RNA sequence: GCGGGGUGGAGCAGCCUGGUAGCUCGUCGGGCUCAUAACCCGAAGGUCGUCGGUUCAAAUCCGGCCCCCGCAACCA
RNA sequence: GGCGACACACGUGCUACAAUGCCCACUACAAAGCGAUGCCACCCGGCAACGGGGAGCUAAUCGCAAAAAGGUGGGCCCAGUUCGGAUUGGGGUCUGCAACCCGACCCCAUGAAGCCGGAAUCGCUAGUAAUCGCGGAUCAGCCAUGCCGCGGUGAAUACG
RNA sequence: CGCCUCCUAAAAGGUAACGGAGGCGCCCAAAGGUCCCCUCAGGCGGGACGGAAAUCCGCCGGAGAGCGCAAGGGUAGAAGG
């Protein structure tokens, strides 16, 4: 490359919230992320982080079947 | 709404009505008066004409619209706008 | 804060009570 | 030439599994990556800012590379633009680069993304390209909070080898890219 | 961005900063302050990264945020709006739902007057 | 034939110098009054007669066409 | 079913726009009234609305009931905010045959306009204005921020 | 009323009418000399703000673009960038 215009490329580590390490090369050698790959719910299978509900509405009443017949 | 220690709202009178024609083979239309009560499992599929005041709204009754009143689906209003 | 219902004051203007203003 | 975990990765799992999946009889026959030329098409930067060299020198974090100013080839009136103004940035990232980018964004970026739900799959070029967008640079890990002054997307262009959109699904996903459909 | 999608406000007392996200209030701020363990009375620019990392980790897996809680919002109102029932011809209509007056007022649901 | 115009509802600017539609009146809302006029405080409304063209862009420059104003139409 | 509509227009009001403030905790001092399918002490389940028990009292005995502003302390640090509490999502409590139209109350989330208001315009001369809570009638409950009362703290100014 | 372009002009040149139609009375210090690179309009598809059209990617595209201004001739094997 043209030499002095260019940001120099080093080994480098980003850090995830996970604790995962990502060996890498940067123009800084060390940082922080909050997610990765490795963590990320629409990345591992299928997380449903809070929400594992299902739906839940509408037949999710039964309260009750007490009703006369 | 409706406080839980006490049980969901059907005129009965009108519940019975839907029993009974899921039994003997449904389904017609169904005059009812009654706005005040709710939606049931069981009501699914047919279709009821709700009156508001004026007229029998033909109602047709689905899955997502259970915990409602029947008077929702029947306005009592008439609008079209201003000016 | 007379209207806020989620306060101390709130609640005693509504003359109601709860967790922000027990009994 | 470094090795990199991404470009490591294609000739290990991502080559071999492709000649299976399609069966090629040559070995240049198989996906390759070409280049991947990211564009910020700015313009914001028209009258009011012939200041955006910030922009440049965060692309120039990003991708370890300077990028090169793109410039209005006729003039438009609603756009307030004459012909010959600085309205874009573009860097033409190649091989060890090419590779270290995506890595970072595959790995790091792309989850960044708010609300992010998968690639979009459809945006395909038929030709057996791929094109994406970010709405903000803030999704890449050499960007913090402080040195940014306004937000800022880009345009991802990413050229294969690949005759077909499907030949093209693959050699990306093998890659790990994630796709919602 | 850093929890939960939001770059909770910097020198101020971590338990107001949470309430800068969408889906948390002051509630669920005296929550995630005890069922962590952290000091509600510190700023955010005085947190450890341990303390960081587990309030994080806790408020994205207990609570539904951001995009996808504007999402349900969202959808229970499309639904609403599409079975037909009142409360979503009001959503339809732009009017108030919740029974108000309508001669007056009801300024919030439909926007600065349009004079006749 | 020669000169000059067509722009909110009315009457005039803006045109010559391309980008940026302005003034009085009227109109709608609100004041004052028992009420009314006046008066005071707010707001709305013109894609510029058209059709074409030049230009990055036209009320603005250019051309066609419609309409209105003024002058001319002499020796015969 | 309507009287609760809603492109709009006016009167009377409530709560605000904050640091003479807002919030949390602890701590004081009223008056007037009401109360036998009535007020409900205390006890326990729930963050709570409440719910189950249950003592007393035809009430100068028992209960509504805490007065609130105030006071001691700690937080907030001038930002549409810990100001402001509208609007909406969701989960519930209560009354009542029944809360779609169309009740109040509670809890989680949402956190709007609003930075003190154009022309104009109202009230008040002393325990008054301002500000703070409290009760009653009507009444199942309640859209009361209305009305009729009651005390707390407590001004400025009147040349003419 | 002088000058430039097209037609009338009858396939050399020239050729009139108060015949049909448009332009000029400037400009550029680079819009000039040379050397070295580069190739358009438009169409379909793909891409945050981004739109019929801003900038980016792909395929097709002999020139219909561009060449300061009228018209004609010329022209990417450049006179265009
Ligand atoms: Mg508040
Ligand atoms: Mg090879
Ligand atoms: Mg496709
Ligand atoms: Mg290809
Ligand atoms: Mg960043
Ligand atoms: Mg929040
Ligand atoms: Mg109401
Ligand atoms: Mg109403
Ligand atoms: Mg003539
Ligand atoms: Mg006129
Ligand atoms: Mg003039
Ligand atoms: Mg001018
Ligand atoms: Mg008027
Ligand atoms: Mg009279
Ligand atoms: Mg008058
Ligand atoms: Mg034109
Ligand atoms: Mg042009
Ligand atoms: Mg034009
Ligand atoms: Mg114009
Ligand atoms: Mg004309
Ligand atoms: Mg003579
Ligand atoms: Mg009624
Ligand atoms: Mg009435
Ligand atoms: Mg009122
Ligand atoms: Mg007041
Ligand atoms: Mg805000
Ligand atoms: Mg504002
Ligand atoms: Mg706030
Ligand atoms: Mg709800
Ligand atoms: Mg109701
Ligand atoms: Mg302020
Ligand atoms: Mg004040
Ligand atoms: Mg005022
Ligand atoms: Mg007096
Ligand atoms: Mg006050
Ligand atoms: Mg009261
Ligand atoms: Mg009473
Ligand atoms: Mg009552
Ligand atoms: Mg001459
Ligand atoms: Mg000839
Ligand atoms: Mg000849
Ligand atoms: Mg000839
Ligand atoms: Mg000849
Ligand atoms: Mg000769
Ligand atoms: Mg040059
Ligand atoms: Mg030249
Ligand atoms: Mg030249
Ligand atoms: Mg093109
Ligand atoms: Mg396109
Ligand atoms: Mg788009
Ligand atoms: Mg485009
Ligand atoms: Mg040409
Ligand atoms: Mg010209
Ligand atoms: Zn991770």
């Amino acid at each position: 490359m043209k030499e002095g215009i260019h940001p120099k490329l080093v080994p480098a580590r980003i850090i995830c919230g996970c604790g995962n390490v990502i060996e890498t090369y940067s123009t800084k050698p060390e940082i922080y992320v909050e997610v990765c790959s490795k963590c990320h719910p629409f990345y591992t299978g299928q997380q449903r982080f809070v929400d594992t509900e299902g739906r839940v509405e509408r037949f999710q009443r039964r309260y009750g079947d007490s009703y006369r017949k | 709404p409706r406080s839980l220690k006490k049980g969901v709202f059907v005129d009965d009178h009108l519940l019975e009505k839907v029993l009974e024609l899921n039994a003997k083979g449904e389904k017609r239309l169904i005059k009812t008066w009654s706005r005040r009560s709710t939606i049931v499992p069981e009501m699914v599929g047919h279709t009821i004409a709700v009156y508001n005041g004026k007229q029998h709204v033909p109602v047709y009754i689905t899955e997502n619209m259970v915990g409602h009143k029947l008077g929702e689906f029947a306005p009592t209003r008439t609008y079209r706008g201003h000016g | 804060g007379k209207g806020d219902r989620r306060t101390r004051r709130g609640k005693i203007w509504r003359g109601t009570y709860g967790k922000y203003r027990p009994r | 030439p470094l090795d990199v975990a991404l470009k490591r990765k294609y000739y290990e799992e991502v080559r071999p599994e492709l000649i299976r999946r399609f069966g090629y009889q040559n070995v240049w026959e198989v996906p390759r990556l070409e280049k991947v030329v990211i564009n910020q098409g700015l313009g914001e930067a028209k009258e009011d800012a012939r200041i955006l060299e910030k922009a440049a020198q965060e692309l120039a974090l990003i991708t370890g590379q300077k990028p090169a100013v793109t410039r209005a080839k006729k003039s438009i009136s609603n756009f307030k633009l004459r012909k010959g103004m600085p309205i874009g940035l573009r860097v033409t990232l190649r091989r060890d680069r090419m590779w270290i980018f995506l890595e970072k964004l595959l790995n790091v970026a792309l989850p960044r993304i708010r609300d992010f739900r998968g690639l979009n799959p459809n945006s395909f070029d038929g030709r057996g390209n791929y094109n994406l967008g970010l709405r903000e640079q803030l999704i890449f890990p050499e960007i913090t909070y402080d040195m940014v002054d306004a937000l800022r997307g880009m345009d991802i262009a990413v050229v294969t080898t690949a005759e077909t959109d499907e030949e093209a699904r693959a050699l990306l996903e093998l890659l790990g890219f994630p796709f919602r459909k | 961005a850093r929890i939960a999608g939001v770059e909770i406000p910097r020198n101020k007392r971590v338990d107001v900063a949470l309430t800068y996200i969408y889906g948390i209030g002051k509630a669920r701020a005296k929550e995630a302050l005890e069922k962590t363990g952290i000091n509600p009375a510190t700023r955010v620019k005085d947190l450890t990264e341990a303390e960081v990392v587990r309030l994080r980790e806790y408020v994205e897996n207990t609570w539904k945020l951001e995009g996808e809680l504007r999402a349900e919002v969202a959808a229970n109102i499309k639904r609403l709006m599409d079975i037909g029932c009142y409360r979503g011809l009001r959503h339809r209509r732009g009017l108030p739902v919740r029974g108000q007056r309508t001669r007056t007022n009801a300024r919030t649901r439909k926007g600065p007057r349009k004079t006749v």
